[PDB]
């Protein structure tokens, strides 16, 4: 099981992004597939979420109505698309999924107890950096 | 000198399910209850026999997850449909590496027992 990033970088405030995660390997086709982000300091926060199976998906509140989230099952990839960029948003993003079945967006790592909770698989992250 | 009882034995982490009396006849029971989550090991019915009695039973504890030790042993709690903050006695628990980590190669599987409060963590280390 492998996780790449792709389409992250430099853009301008209120500049748009789009995030690639590309998983080869998946045995299973009932999975979860998560963005989380993180700079350099501040704890991880778990930022977007979509179940290939039940189609829930979840936003951090922080980028709920900025973000949107779809999976090209076909090319075996998710998608974050990211408008409306802030400073604010300048992180290290990682793909990551989760296998165990029957997975609901928005619990376990998406959640308020999300420090207790890891996930499957990890790519190596992507810098997307907006300036003011 | 005629079989009566004093109360019954106080239990960790359960009670008895009767109104407590200060006395009890030869041949009475009350029985035990543990607490929501503790799981009752041993006789939930005790009797009064010859002025004392039967032997109690025993509550047995949950497993708590610490965020602390899972911190120092580079794993989270595995996502799944079901696992909560807490494990009942016998229940397993699934964890997963940090990123960047892998089980080190002296560790327990990633899942693991709860038995009575007591939970062996296992441990990943860098890649």
């Amino acid at each position: 099981v492998q996780l790449v990033e792709s389409g992250g970088g430099l853009v301008q405030a209120g500049g748009s992004l789009r995030l690639s995660c590309a998983a080869s390997g998946l045995t299973v086709d009932d999975y979860a597939i998560g963005w989380f982000r993180q700079a350099p300091g501040k704890e991880r926060e778990g930022v977007s979420c979509i179940s290939s199976s039940n189609g829930s998906t979840y936003y951090a509140d922080s980028v709920k109505g900025r973000f949107t989230i779809s999976s090209d099952n076909a090319k075996n990839t998710a998608y974050l698309q990211m408008n409306s960029l802030k400073p604010e948003d300048t992180a290290v993003y990682y793909c990551a999924a989760a296998v165990s079945p029957n997975l609901e967006c928005g619990t376990g790592p998406f959640g308020i107890y999300a420090s207790y909770y890891g996930m499957d698989y990890w790519g190596q992250g992507t810098q997307v950096t907006v300036s003011s | 000198s005629t079989g009566k009882c004093g109360p019954p034995p106080p239990i960790d982490n359960g009670d008895i399910t009767s109104f407590p009396l200060s006395v009890y006849a030869p041949a009475s029971s009350v029985e035990y209850q543990c607490q929501n989550l503790y799981q009752l090991e041993g006789n939930k019915r005790i009797t009064c026999r010859n002025g004392q009695w039967s032997e109690p039973p025993k509550c047995l504890h949950p497993c708590v997850i610490s965020r602390e030790i899972m911190e120092n042993y580079n794993i989270a709690l595995r996502w799944t449909a079901k696992q909560k903050l807490y494990s009942r006695t016998g229940e397993s628990v699934e964890f997963v590496c940090k990123r960047g980590y892998r089980l080190s190669s002296r560790s327990h599987t990633l899942r693991t027992t709860c038995w009575d409060g007591k939970l062996e963590y296992p441990t990943c280390a860098k890649r």
